[PDB]
C-alpha cells in the first residue's frame, strides 16, 4: 500500500494508485491494483494495515453489487460514499477497527458530474476537487493547488497528474513502483495501459 | 482505623475511633463506624468506606431475610455471610471487618475476617491500621471472664493508645455493649480518654 | 372449551380459573377476622387440628412476613406458604433497596400485581389463597389490607374472610353503626383481641378452647404471634364477665 | 418448566373477529360507568366509587389516577389490569421520554404509549388482551387540553366528551344535548355530575363519587418555591367536601 | 490472579515401615506481623487420610469446605461408606489436584502447596504434593516452602530411597519429624514454636497430636 | 369437563385434579412409616420381595440428607429420589452461606416450595411420593411428612402407603398410651412391629424390614441405619406381636 | 491521537436583541496537513441550529443522527422540535455513550416559536449542558474565543452589530490558532428570517 | 402441556391457503374504505371514516391517512393498533436508509420491507398476523409518482388507482370507468369522491367522515409536498365538486 | 466547586457556589449547581459536572415513579440508598460527589456520598475543591440548636469563604432552605458579590469593518 491519489476535473474523476506490496526489506510485487470497481461508474481506490485493506474493498464491493442486484440500480456516488463512511464509522469503535483508508471516484450519471470523496480510516468523509491519502498529500496538495483549475480536459489532468508521481517519485523516501491510472466518465471506467 | 471486639462474663463489647480519611484530611471526625447488621448482631468496619458499607448492607438484608423464614441467626452463622463476600470478591474489596454478636446459649462471639476473606474466632480481636500499636499492650492486658467495667476500661484505654500513635485514628471513642440485658451505646470524647 | 382451563376471556368477558381459585379458597374450611385498635392491629383465625398424630404447633396459617407485617392466609397451605416465601423475600428486599421498612400496603399492591400477572398471563396458575396483611404503620397507623386470586387488594376498616365470612362481616357493620368510629376504642391490645374473638363467637355461635383459636397482634414497631396460654388467659377474661 | 405459551391466544376467526378483543370489551360493558368532558379552559374525568364491602374504606382504592403532572386516567372494566396499566404508564412516560427530553410527554404520545402496551396484550406469545376502556385527559403548551379513549385492541380516538362502561349508551346521549364548543371548565364540572347521576343507583355524594379535574396550573401542590417556570401541576383530584358543596346547587 | 494475604508455613512428612507422619504449625502469618496463633493446618479425612496445608488461609479454609463436603456426599446413597467404599487417600488426593489444575487454568489459583498423607485399603502407604500450579509428585519425604529446602535434608537420612522404609520405625520416624520441626523454628522468620502432628498406621490407625510444643533448644553459645 | 387433563388447571370445584392423580399412585405404593420419640426420630419401611432373585439388604430405600436427615417415601421411586436430590442440593446451599446444617423445619419448607412450584405449570408433572421426613437440630427432634400438592405438617407419627390406614391407627394407640414419651430404642420396636402389622394390606408377597433412626443420646444426632443384632432384636420383637 | 484536536475546528454562538447568531471555521485538516477548506459545522434542524466541533467523523455521525432522531420526532409530536427540548435530546444523546464517547464540543443555538426568546447552550464531551444568556464557545480555539467574547460582546445587540461582533470574535481567534481557521460562515438568526454569510479571512 | 391450547397460526389448509391470512382480508373489508388515484402530476389519497358519533373531535383526529415521511404516505384499513405498530417500524427504517445513505428511501423499499414483515408472521412465529391493508402513496425520482397497496399475506402490487377495505368490487369498478392515463390531480380528487359517495354505505357523504390528503409537485419549483386536508378544506372541496 | 449543607431547628439548608470550569478556564459564571430529586428533597454536587447532573437526574426520576407507585411522600434515605448503589456498583468512574439534604414524613435530613459509593451523616457537611475553606468557617462557627437565618448565614458564609479562598469556586451563591411543614425555598443568586465592572470602552464596530465574498438567504421552512 502507501500511495493514493484522485483528481476531479470537467467530464471525468481520475485515480492513481501505486503498484508496489512491500513487506519487510522485500519488495513482494511491482503490479498490484489497488482498487475494486463498485458498480459500473464507481470506483474505488484503498490503501493502510495488510490484509484489512483488501478484506474491505471486497466487502464494499459485494455489498453494493448486491445492492444494484436487488433494486436493478446504480446507486449513486454520493450514496456509495455514505454508505462507505458509516461502514468506518462503526468500525472505529469495534473490538478491532479497520485500518482503511479510501478514494472513491464516480460519475454521477443523473447529474452528468463527476466527483471524488476522500474517507479515512476514522470515517471521516469530503468532497474535494482532488485528493490524496498518507504521505503523498504532504506534496501533491500544494502542487494541485498551483496547477489544478475546475475545466480541464480529462488530457489536462492525466498530464497534471503526471506532474505528480513525477514529483513524488523525486522527493518521496520510498520506491512505490509506478502507478495504474483509471479514469470514471459517463462512459463507465477504463485504465490506462502506458503510464 | 483503629477497631476492636472483647468477649465477657456477661457477654461481649465492641469498640472503634470516629476518624474517616481521604489522604491527611479529615473527611468526618465523628464516624460511626460500628454497624448493626441484627438485634444483637453488630461489625467495627476497616479498609475502604464505600466496600465496608456495601458488604453490610448486603448481610443486614440476608440476616433480615434469614429472620423472616428461621428466626434469629447465630453468630457464627452472619460471620459466615461476611465471610463469603469477603472471599469471593477478594480481587476487588479492601475490607477487614469484626463480626460480635451475642446468643443466650453461646453469649458472648467475636469473629474477625482480614484482607483474605479468613475466618478467625477469637477471644477478643483488634482490627485497623491502629491495632498494630496496641498488640502488646492488649496481649499482656486481656483477662477471659472480666466484667463490664472492667471490659470497658480495657478497650477505653487500647484505642487511647491507638489513636495516640496511629494519624489514621482519632475523634471520639464509640462503644456498642451486647448482654442479655439489651444494647447499651457509650460514648467518651478526647478530654477523658487522652489524659489516660 | 379450552377458555375454562386457562385465563382467557369467555364470551361474557369472564375468567373461569380466577373465579375457581376463589372457590379453592374455602377449600381449608377456615374463618379469619382482622380488626384495629387505637395503638394495634388484631388478626384472628380458627384453628382446626383434626389428625391426633398431627404436631398441633406446626398447625398454622398465620404468617411473620417482616418485623412490623404480619399476614394470615385462607386457603391451601402449598400456595399459602408459596406466598409467604415472596412475600417476605419482597419485604426483604424493599428494605435493602430503599431504605425503609416496606409498608403493609404496598406489600399489598406488589402481592396484588403478581397475582394479577397470573391472571393475564397463561403459562401461570392463579394461587387459591386470600392474603389478609396487618401492620402499625408508621405513616397510616393502624392498617388491614387484603389480596385475592382476582389482583384485587384495598385497605379496611375490619374484615373478615371464610366460609362464613358474611355472619362475621355484617356482626362488624352493626357495632361500627353503633360506635360511630373506624375503629375498636381501647388502649390495650389485651382488650381488642378479646373484642375480636367476641365478636367471633357472636358471629359464629360456637365457643373456643384455648387450642381452637390463633392469635396475630401487630403493634408499633412488631408483630407477634400468641401462644395457647396467652389465648387461654384471653379466654378466661372473656368468661369472667 | 418455563413460559410454553409462545404462540398467540388471541386469532382471527373465520368471520374476521378476533375473539379475545371482543371478549374484553365485553368485560368494559359490564363494567362501572365512567365519563370524561372537556371544557375550553380545562377537562373534567368522573367516575362511581362502587364499594365491596361497607367495612372497605373506598379511599384506598384510586379509580382516577394520576399519570403525569398534567395527566390524568379513569378507566372502566376490570380494576386489577387497570392498576398494574398505570404502573406500566408512569414508567414509561419516564423511560421512553422525560428521560430523553427533559419533559413530560405530552397526552397524545403518552395515549400512544398506553395503546401500544395494550396492542401487544393482543399478539403476542401467552397472553390474553386487557379487559379495560381508559379515558386519558390531559393537557400539554403546544396541543393545550385533550381527551381520549383508549379500548382493549389497543385503539384510540380523540373526545370532545364521552363515556365508557355500564351505562355509556344512554350518558354520551346525554352529553350530545348538553355539550357545546363554549363550556367553561365549571359547566363542564355541573354536566359531569348530572351526567353521573343517571348511572348511580344508591347513595349520590362526595364519598361514593370519585372526580378530577386537568385545568389551571396549581402552585400551592407544587410543595416548592424559586423556579418560575415550574407553576404546579394541572391535575387536580377534587375533595369529598369539594363535590358535595357542588351537588348543593345541582 | 491473586496475591496471599493470611498465610501458613511449611507443612513436613514422611513415609516409615508401617504408615506415614505428617507436621505443621499452628501460625496463620499477615506479611511479617505473626496475627494468628490458634490455626491448625492439619486436617483429618476420615480415619486413614490427614491433608496438610501452606499458603493462602482463606483459600485453606475453603478446601475444608469442600473436603468435608465430599465426605458428606460420599456418604449419599452408599452402604458401604465406612467401609470398602470408604474415602481412599488416593481418591482425595486426585480430587484435590483436579481442582487445584484446573484453578490455574482459569488464571485464579488457590495460593496453596499441599500434602496428602495417609494409608490405603490394601495397607500401602500414600504420600503425595500438589501446588497452586496443579504439579504432583511423591517421594518417601515431603515437604512444602521452608521444609522442602530444611526438612527434606534431615528427613532423607533417615529413608533416602524406597529400601529405607521397612527398616524405619515410628518411634525413629517421629523423632525426625520433631527434630525438623525444632530446625524450622531456629530458621524460618515465619514459623511458631507451637504445632501439630498426625501419625496414620496400618494397625494403630489415626493419631492425632495437638499443641506439641518445639524443646530442648541450644542458644547457651553466643 | 377435560379439567383433570392438564396440571395447574382449577376445576370449578377448586381442585387441581393431576395432583390428585399423583396421590393415587402414591397409595399403589409399599407402606413407610415416622415415628417421633423422646429426642429423636425413627423411620421404616416395607420392601416387598418380588423374586428370590432380589439381593437381601442390597435395594436400599431410606434416604440421607446432610448428615442428619433420614428421608423415606412411598409411591413412584424415582420421584422420591429426585426429591432428595433437590434436597440434599436446598441442604447443601443453606450449609454453604449459613454455615450451620439446616434446621428440620427449615428443610420441610424447601422441600415443600419445590414440590408446590410443580402444581403452577402445565408442563411439568406433580410428584407421584409422599415423603415421611426428619431429624434432629438445635430445637430437638422434628417429624414432617409431605404430599404431592406441596402440603406438609410436623407429626407425632407418620405413615402412607398401602398400609397408611393400619399403621396410622397403631401410631394413635401409641401417643394415647404413652403422654410422657417414647423412647428411641422402644421406637424401633415399635416401627418394626407396625410394619409387619401393617404387611396385612400386602401379604401376597413376604418382605424385607428396613430401620433408620436420628437421636440425640443413641446415634449423637446423626442418621443411622439399623443393622445386625438392633435390626434382629427388633424383628424378633414384630414376630411375637403377630401371633 | 487526542482525538479533539486530530482535525480542529471551532464554533461560536451569542444571542442579542431578539436574534441569535452561530459561527463556524471551514477547515478540516489530519494534524499539520490541511485536506478541506469547505468543511462546514453548522447544520439545522427545522429553525434549530447546531454547531459541533471535535473529531470530524463524530461531527458527521452526530449530525446524521440528530436528523435521524428529530425526523421522528417531528413525524410523532407534529410540530418542529424548539431549542430548549433538542438540547435536552443532545445531552441524553451523549450521555449514554458515557464510557464511550464522541469526541466532540456541540452547540445549540436558536429562537423559541412560542416565547420569542433566544437561546443558546454548550455541551462537553459527556452531555453536560452549559446555559448563557451571553454566548457559548467551543473547539481547538476555545481559550481564544473565550477571551475575544468576554471583551467584545455587550448585551441587547441589533442583528447587524451583532454580526460584526461574532464575526471579529471568530476571525481573530482563529487566526491564533493553527489548527483552525481557512474560512469562516455566519449565521444571523431572527423570528422568521435567517442570513448565511461567509467572511473574507487569511488563507494559512 | 400447551399443546392443547396452540390455534397453529402459520399452517395451509388442504387446499393450500392461509387460514389466518384468509380470515385477516375478511376482517379488513368490513373497515372503512379508502382510495388512491395516481395522476400524471400528483396523487390524490380519500378514505372513509368508520361510523362517526357527533360528539367526537374531528380535526385533533387520525384514524386512516397518515405521514411516514415528507415523500411517503399511508392509507389505512383494518385494525388502527396493528396498522400503528407498522408505521412506527416504517417510519424508523425510512430514517434507517436516509442515515445510511444519505438519500431519502425509494418507495418500492420501504414498501417491500413492511410487506417483508408481515410475511413473516404468516411463516413463522405462531402469532396471528396483522389486520391491516394500506395503499403507499409516495414520490423519488426514480419512477416519480407511485401507488402501492400492501395486505396481510405481505404481498404487494402497484396501481394506477387501488382501493381498500370495504367495498372494493364496486369501487374499483367504478374507477375502472372514468380513469385514464392523462388525468391530473384536481380530476382525480374529483374521481376519488365520487366514487367514495356511491360506495359508501353511509346515507350522505359529509365532510365530518372523511379524511384527504395529497401528495403534489405542486409546491414552488421541483419538489414534493404532502397536505393532509384540514376539516374545513374538505367541507369546502366537497362543496366544489358539487357532492353537498 | 464549593457546597455545603447546614441543619438548623425546623430543617435543613444547603448552598452552593456558581462557577463552573474546563481546566484553568471558566466555562460558566453562573451554573446551578442545586438539583431538584423531589420537591422537598434537593441535591448539591460536585466532581464531574456531567454525571452529577445525569445521576441526580435518573435517581430523581426514580423517586417520583416509586413515589406514584407508594403513593407517599419521597424519603432521603430512599435517594440515599438507590444513589450509593449506583454509584458503588461504577467502582467510582461516575464521578458523582453529592450532598443530599431534604424534609419527608420521617424528619429532616442532611448525608453525603462519595463516587465510590461511601454515604455520611452530619449537622454540618462540606464537599468539591472548596471543602476545605467551608469546612473551616463550618468548625469555626457551627453550633447546636440553629435557627433559620443563622443557618443561611452560615451556609452562605461557607460558600463565601470557597468563593474567596479556592481557585475551583467563584461567582455567586445559591441556596436552598428545606423547612418541615413548608414548601421548600430555593433562592437562585442568594447573593452577588462578583459584578463585573463598567468597560472602560465600547467595542462596537463600524458597520462594514468586516469583509465578506458571498451573502445568500437561507432557507428555514418547508
Ligand atoms: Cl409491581
Ligand atoms: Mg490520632
Ligand atoms: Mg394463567
Ligand atoms: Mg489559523
Ligand atoms: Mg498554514
Amino acid at each position: 500500500m502507501d500511495i493514493i491519489l484522485g483528481i476531479r476535473v470537467q467530464d471525468s474523476v481520475i485515480l492513481a494508485s501505486s503498484k508496489a506490496v512491500t513487506r519487510g526489506i522485500s519488495v513482494l510485487k511491482d503490479s498490484d491494483d489497488k482498487t475494486r470497481q463498485l458498480s459500473p461508474h464507481t470506483l474505488m481506490s484503498f490503501a493502510g494495515e495488510a490484509g484489512d485493506t483488501v478484506q474491505f474493498a471486497e466487502y464494499i464491493q459485494a455489498n453494493i453489487q448486491l445492492y444494484s442486484i436487488r433494486e436493478d440500480y446504480e446507486l449513486s456516488p454520493q450514496a456509495v460514499s455514505s454508505f462507505v463512511r458509516q461502514e468506518l464509522a462503526k468500525s472505529i469503535r469495534s473490538r478491532r477497527p479497520y485500518q482503511v483508508n479510501v478514494l472513491i471516484g464516480g460519475y454521477d450519471k443523473k447529474k452528468n458530474k463527476p466527483e471524488l470523496y476522500q474517507i479515512d480510516y476514522l470515517g471521516t468523509k469530503v468532497e474535494l476537487p482532488y485528493g490524496a491519502h498518507g504521505y503523498s498529500g504532504f506534496y501533491t496538495f500544494s502542487l494541485l493547488d498551483h496547477h489544478y483549475r475546475p475545466d480541464m480536459t480529462t488530457e489536462e489532468g492525466l498530464d497534471l497528474l503526471k506532474l505528480c508521481v513525477q514529483e513524488l517519485e523525486k522527493r518521496m523516501p520510498m520506491d512505490f513502483k509506478g502507478v495504474i491510472v483509471k479514469i470514471v466518465d459517463k462512459d463507465g471506467i477504463r485504465q490506462v495501459d502506458d503510464f | 482505623t483503629s477497631i476492636m471486639a472483647v468477649t465477657f462474663k456477661d457477654g461481649v463489647i465492641l469498640g472503634a475511633d470516629s476518624r474517616t480519611t481521604t489522604g491527611a484530611y479529615i473527611a468526618n471526625r465523628v464516624t460511626d463506624k460500628l454497624t448493626r447488621v441484627h438485634d444483637k448482631i453488630w461489625c467495627c468496619r476497616s479498609g475502604s468506606a464505600a466496600d465496608t458499607q456495601a458488604i453490610a448492607d448486603i448481610v443486614q438484608y440476608h440476616l433480615e431475610l434469614y429472620t423472616s423464614q428461621y428466626g434469629t441467626p447465630s453468630t457464627e452463622t452472619a460471620a459466615s455471610v461476611f465471610k463469603e463476600l469477603c472471599y469471593e470478591n477478594k480481587d476487588n474489596l479492601t475490607a477487614g471487618i469484626i463480626v460480635a454478636g451475642y446468643d443466650d446459649k453461646n453469649k458472648g462471639e467475636v469473629y474477625t475476617i482480614p484482607l483474605g476473606g479468613s475466618v478467625h474466632k477469637l477471644p477478643y480481636a483488634i482490627a485497623g491500621s491502629g491495632s498494630t500499636f496496641i498488640y502488646g499492650y492488649c496481649d499482656k492486658n486481656f483477662r477471659e471472664n472480666m466484667s463490664k467495667e472492667e471490659t470497658v476500661d480495657f478497650i477505653k484505654h487500647s484505642l487511647s493508645q491507638a489513636i495516640k500513635w496511629d494519624g489514621s485514628s482519632g475523634g471520639v471513642i464509640r462503644m456498642v455493649v451486647l448482654t442479655a440485658a439489651g444494647v447499651e451505646r457509650l460514648i467518651f470524647y478526647p478530654d477523658e480518654y487522652e489524659q489516660l | 372449551g379450552y377458555d375454562r382451563h386457562i385465563t382467557i376471556f369467555s364470551p361474557e368477558g369472564r375468567l373461569y380459573q380466577v373465579e375457581y381459585a376463589f372457590k379453592a379458597t374455602n377449600q381449608t374450611n377456615i374463618n379469619s377476622l382482622a380488626v384495629r385498635g387505637k395503638d394495634c392491629t388484631v388478626v384472628i383465625s380458627q384453628k382446626k387440628v383434626p389428625d391426633k398424630l398431627l404436631d398441633p404447633t406446626t398447625v398454622s396459617y398465620i404468617f411473620c412476613i417482616s418485623r412490623t407485617i404480619g399476614m394470615v392466609v385462607n386457603g391451601p397451605i402449598p400456595d399459602a406458604r408459596n406466598a409467604a416465601l415472596r412475600a417476605k423475600a419482597e419485604a426483604a428486599e424493599f428494605r435493602y433497596k430503599y431504605g425503609y421498612d416496606m409498608p403493609c400496603d404496598v406489600l399489598a399492591k406488589r402481592m396484588a400485581n403478581l397475582s394479577q400477572i397470573y391472571t393475564q398471563r397463561a403459562y401461570m396458575r392463579p394461587l387459591g389463597v386470600i392474603l389478609t396483611f396487618v401492620s402499625v404503620d408508621e405513616e397510616l397507623g393502624p392498617s388491614i389490607y387484603k389480596t385475592d386470586p382476582a389482583g384485587y387488594y384495598v385497605g379496611y376498616k375490619a374484615t373478615a374472610t371464610g366460609p362464613k365470612q358474611q355472619e362475621i362481616t355484617t356482626n362488624l357493620e352493626n357495632h361500627f353503626k353503633k360506635s360511630k368510629i373506624d375503629h375498636i376504642n381501647e388502649e390495650s391490645w389485651e382488650k381488642v383481641v378479646e373484642f375480636a374473638i367476641t365478636h367471633m363467637i357472636d358471629a359464629l355461635g360456637t365457643e373456643f378452647s384455648k387450642n381452637d383459636l390463633e392469635v396475630g397482634v401487630a403493634t408499633k414497631d412488631k408483630f407477634f404471634t400468641l401462644s395457647a396460654e396467652n389465648i387461654e388467659e384471653r379466654l378466661v377474661a372473656i368468661a369472667e364477665q | 418448566m418455563t413460559d410454553r405459551y409462545s404462540f398467540s391466544l388471541t386469532t382471527f376467526s373465520p368471520s374476521g373477529k378476533l375473539g379475545q378483543i371482543d371478549y374484553a370489551l365485553t368485560a368494559v360493558k359490564q363494567g362501572v360507568t365512567s365519563l370524561g368532558i372537556k371544557a375550553t379552559n380545562g377537562v373534567v374525568i368522573a367516575t362511581e366509587k362502587k364499594s365491596s364491602s361497607p367495612l372497605a374504606m373506598s379511599e384506598t382504592l384510586s379509580k382516577v389516577s394520576l399519570l403525569t403532572p398534567d395527566i390524568g386516567a379513569v378507566y372502566s372494566g376490570m380494576g386489577p389490569d387497570y392498576r398494574v396499566l398505570v404502573d406500566k404508564s408512569r414508567k414509561v412516560a419516564h423511560t421512553s421520554y422525560k428521560r430523553i427530553y427533559g419533559e413530560y410527554p405530552p397526552t397524545k404520545l403518552l395515549v400512544s404509549e398506553v395503546a401500544k402496551i395494550m396492542q401487544e396484550a393482543t399478539q403476542s406469545g401467552g397472553v390474553r388482551p386487557f379487559g379495560v376502556s381508559l379515558l386519558i385527559a390531559g393537557h400539554d403548551e403546544f396541543n393545550g387540553f385533550s381527551l381520549y379513549q383508549v379500548d382493549p385492541s389497543g385503539s384510540y380516538f380523540p373526545w370532545k366528551a364521552t363515556a365508557i362502561g355500564k351505562g355509556s349508551v344512554a350518558a354520551k346521549t346525554f352529553l350530545e344535548k348538553r355539550w357545546n364548543d363554549e363550556l367553561e371548565l365549571e359547566d363542564a364540572i355541573h354536566i359531569a355530575l348530572l351526567t353521573l347521576k343517571e348511572s348511580v343507583e344508591g347513595e349520590f355524594n362526595g364519598d361514593t363519587i370519585e372526580l378530577a379535574i386537568i385545568g389551571d396550573e396549581n402552585p400551592d401542590l407544587l410543595g416548592y418555591t424559586g423556579i418560575p417556570t415550574d407553576k404546579g401541576p394541572r391535575f387536580r383530584k377534587l375533595t369529598s367536601q369539594e363535590i358535595n358543596d357542588r351537588l348543593e346547587a345541582l | 490472579t491473586q496475591q496471599p494475604i493470611v498465610t501458613g508455613t511449611s507443612v513436613i512428612s514422611m513415609k516409615y515401615d508401617n504408615g506415614v507422619i505428617i507436621a505443621a504449625d499452628n501460625l496463620g502469618s499477615y506479611g511479617s506481623l505473626l496475627r494468628f496463633n490458634g490455626v491448625e493446618r492439619l486436617i483429618p479425612v476420615g480415619d486413614n487420610t490427614v491433608v496438610g496445608i501452606s499458603g493462602d488461609i482463606s483459600d485453606m479454609q475453603h478446601i475444608e469446605r469442600l473436603l468435608k463436603d465430599l465426605v458428606t456426599e460420599n456418604a449419599y446413597d452408599n452402604p458401604l461408606a465406612d467401609a470398602e467404599e470408604a474415602l481412599e487417600p488416593s481418591y482425595i488426593f486426585e480430587y484435590l489436584a483436579t481442582v487445584m489444575y484446573q484453578r490455574r487454568s482459569k488464571m485464579n489459583p488457590l495460593w496453596n502447596a499441599i500434602i496428602v498423607a495417609g494409608v490405603q485399603s490394601n495397607g500401602d502407604q500414600f504420600l503425595r504434593y500438589v501446588n497452586l500450579l496443579g504439579v504432583t509428585y511423591s517421594s518417601p519425604t515431603l515437604a512444602t516452602g521452608f521444609g522442602a529446602h530444611m526438612a527434606n535434608p534431615l528427613l532423607r537420612k533417615v529413608v533416602d530411597r524406597e529400601s529405607d522404609i521397612p527398616k524405619t520405625t515410628v518411634q525413629v520416624a517421629e523423632e525426625a519429624i520433631v527434630n525438623a520441626m525444632r530446625v524450622l523454628y531456629y530458621r524460618d522468620a515465619r514459623s511458631s514454636r507451637n504445632f501439630s502432628l498426625a501419625i496414620i498406621d496400618k494397625n494403630t490407625g489415626l493419631t492425632f497430636k495437638k499443641n506439641l510444643q518445639v524443646e530442648n533448644m541450644k542458644w547457651d553459645f553466643a | 369437563t377435560g379439567y383433570d387433563l392438564s396440571n395447574s388447571v382449577f376445576s370449578p370445584d377448586g381442585r387441581n385434579f393431576q395432583v390428585e392423580y399423583a396421590v393415587k399412585a402414591v397409595e399403589n405404593g409399599t407402606t413407610s412409616i415416622g415415628i417421633k420419640c423422646n429426642d429423636g426420630v425413627v423411620f421404616a419401611v416395607e420392601k416387598l420381595i418380588t423374586s428370590k432373585l432380589l439381593v437381601p439388604q442390597k435395594n436400599v430405600k431410606i434416604q440421607v440428607v446432610d448428615r442428619h436427615i433420614g428421608c423415606v417415601y412411598s409411591g413412584l421411586i424415582p420421584d422420591g429420589r429426585h426429591l432428595v436430590n433437590r434436597g440434599r442440593e436446598e441442604a447443601a446451599s443453606f450449609k454453604k452461606l449459613y454455615k450451620t446444617p439446616i434446621p428440620i423445619p427449615a428443610f420441610a419448607d424447601r422441600l415443600g416450595q419445590y414440590v408446590q412450584a410443580h402444581t403452577l405449570y402445565n408442563s411439568v408433572r406433580p410428584f407421584g411420593v409422599s415423603t415421611i421426613f426428619g431429624g434432629v437440630d438445635k430445637n430437638g427432634a422434628h417429624l414432617y411428612m409431605l404430599e404431592p400438592s406441596g402440603s406438609y405438617w410436623g407429626y407425632k407419627g407418620a405413615a402412607t402407603g398401602k398400609g397408611r390406614q393400619s399403621a396410622k391407627a397403631e401410631l394413635e394407640k401409641l401417643v394415647d398410651h404413652h403422654p410422657e414419651g417414647l423412647s428411641a430404642r422402644e421406637a424401633v420396636k415399635q416401627a418394626a412391629k407396625i410394619i409387619y402389622l401393617a404387611h396385612e394390606d400386602n401379604k401376597e408377597k413376604d418382605f424385607e424390614l428396613e430401620i433408620s433412626w436420628c437421636s440425640l443420646s443413641e446415634t449423637n444426632g446423626l442418621h443411622k441405619f439399623v443393622k445386625g443384632d438392633l435390626l434382629q432384636e427388633a424383628i424378633d420383637f414384630a414376630q411375637k406381636e403377630i401371633n | 491521537s487526542d482525538p479533539s484536536s486530530i482535525n480542529g475546528g471551532i464554533v461560536v454562538a451569542m444571542t442579542g436583541k431578539d436574534c441569535v447568531a452561530i459561527a463556524c471555521d471551514l477547515r478540516l485538516g489530519s494534524q499539520s496537513l490541511g485536506v478541506s477548506n469547505k468543511f462546514e459545522k453548522i447544520f439545522h434542524y427545522g429553525h434549530v441550529f447546531l454547531g459541533i466541533t471535535g473529531l470530524a467523523t463524530d461531527v458527521t455521525t452526530l449530525n446524521e443522527m440528530f436528523r435521524y432522531k428529530t425526523n421522528l420526532y417531528k413525524l410523532k409530536e407534529e410540530r418542529a422540535i424548539e431549542p430548549e427540548t433538542f438540547t435536552q435530546l443532545v445531552s441524553s444523546s451523549l450521555y449514554e455513550r458515557r464510557f464511550g464517547p464522541y469526541f466532540v464540543g456541540p452547540v445549540v443555538a436558536g429562537i423559541n416559536s412560542k416565547s420569542g426568546k433566544p437561546f443558546i447552550a454548550g455541551f462537553d464531551l459527556i452531555g453536560c449542558i452549559d446555559e448563557a444568556k451571553d454566548f457559548i464557545v467551543s473547539g481547538t480555539a476555545s481559550d481564544q474565543l473565550f477571551g475575544m467574547c468576554e471583551s467584545l460582546y455587550e448585551p441587547n445587540l441589533e442583528p447587524e452589530d451583532l454580526f460584526e461582533t461574532i464575526s471579529q470574535a471568530l476571525l481573530n481567534a482563529a487566526d491564533r490558532d493553527a489548527l483552525s481557521g481557512w474560512g469562516a460562515v455566519v449565521y444571523i438568526i431572527k423570528k422568521d428570517e435567517v442570513v448565511k454569510r461567509y467572511l473574507k479571512m487569511r488563507q494559512d | 402441556g400447551s399443546r392443547r391450547y396452540d390455534s397453529r397460526t402459520t399452517i395451509f389448509s388442504p387446499e393450500g391457503r392461509l387460514y389466518q391470512v384468509e380470515y385477516a382480508l375478511e376482517s379488513i373489508s368490513h373497515a372503512g374504505t379508502a382510495i388512491g388515484i395516481m395522476a400524471s402530476d400528483g396523487i390524490v389519497l380519500a378514505a372513509e371514516r368508520k361510523v362517526t358519533s357527533t360528539l367526537l373531535e374531528q380535526d385533533t383526529s387520525t384514524e386512516k391517512l397518515y405521514k411516514l415521511n415528507d415523500k411517503i404516505a399511508v392509507a389505512v384499513a383494518g385494525l388502527t393498533a396493528d396498522a400503528e405498530i407498522l408505521i412506527n417500524t416504517a417510519r424508523i427504517h425510512a430514517q434507517n436508509y436516509l442515515k445510511t445513505y444519505n438519500e431519502d428511501i425509494p418507495v418500492e423499499i420501504l414498501v417491500r420491507r413492511l410487506s417483508d414483515i408481515k410475511q413473516g408472521y404468516t411463516q413463522h412465529g405462531g402469532l396471528r398476523p396483522f389486520g391491516v391493508s394500506f395503499i403507499y402513496a409516495g414520490y423519488d425520482d426514480r419512477y416519480g409518482y407511485q401507488l402501492y397497496t400492501s395486505n396481510p399475506s405481505g404481498n404487494y402490487t402497484g396501481w394506477k388507482a387501488i382501493s381498500v377495505g370495504a367495498n372494493t368490487s364496486a369501487a374499483q369498478t367504478l374507477l375502472q370507468m372514468d380513469y385514464k392515463d392523462d388525468m391530473k390531480v384536481d380530476d382525480a380528487i374529483e374521481l376519488a369522491l365520487k366514487t367514495l359517495s356511491k360506495t359508501t354505505d353511509s346515507s350522505a357523504l359529509t365532510y365530518d367522515r372523511l379524511e384527504f390528503a395529497t401528495i403534489r409537485k405542486g409546491a414552488n419549483d421541483g419538489e414534493v409536498y404532502q397536505k393532509i386536508f384540514k376539516p374545513q378544506e374538505i367541507k369546502d372541496i366537497l362543496v366544489k365538486t358539487g357532492i353537498t | 466547586t464549593t457546597i455545603v449543607g447546614v441543619k438548623f431547628n425546623n430543617g435543613v439548608v444547603i448552598a452552593a457556589d456558581t462557577r463552573s470550569t474546563q481546566g484553568p478556564i471558566v466555562a460558566d459564571k453562573n451554573c446551578a449547581k442545586l438539583h431538584r430529586i423531589s420537591p422537598k428533597i434537593w441535591c448539591a454536587g460536585a466532581g464531574t459536572a456531567a454525571d452529577t447532573e445525569a445521576v441526580t437526574q435518573l435517581i430523581g426520576s426514580n423517586i417520583e415513579l416509586h413515589s406514584l407507585y407508594t403513593s407517599r411522600e419521597p424519603r432521603v434515605v430512599s435517594a440515599l440508598q438507590m444513589l450509593k448503589q449506583h454509584l458503588f456498583k461504577y467502582q467510582g468512574h461516575i464521578g458523582a460527589y453529592l450532598i443530599v439534604a431534604g424534609v419527608d414524613p420521617t424528619g429532616s435530613h442532611l448525608f453525603s456520598i462519595h463516587a465510590h459509593g461511601s454515604t455520611d451523616v452530619g449537622y454540618y457537611l462540606s464537599l468539591g475543591s472548596g471543602s476545605l475553606a467551608a469546612m473551616a468557617v463550618l468548625e469555626s462557627h457551627w453550633k447546636q440548636d440553629l435557627t433559620k437565618e443563622e443557618a443561611i448565614k452560615l451556609a452562605s458564609d461557607a460558600i463565601q469563604a470557597g468563593i474567596w479562598n479556592d481557585l475551583g469556586s467563584g461567582s455567586n451563591v445559591d441556596v436552598c432552605v428545606m423547612e418541615i411543614g413548608k414548601d421548600a425555598e430555593y433562592l437562585r443568586n442568594y447573593l452577588t458579590p462578583n459584578v463585573r465592572e463598567e468597560k472602560q470602552k465600547s467595542y462596537k464596530f463600524p458597520r462594514g469593518t468586516t469583509a465578506v465574498l458571498k451573502e445568500s438567504i437561507v432557507n428555514i421552512c418547508d
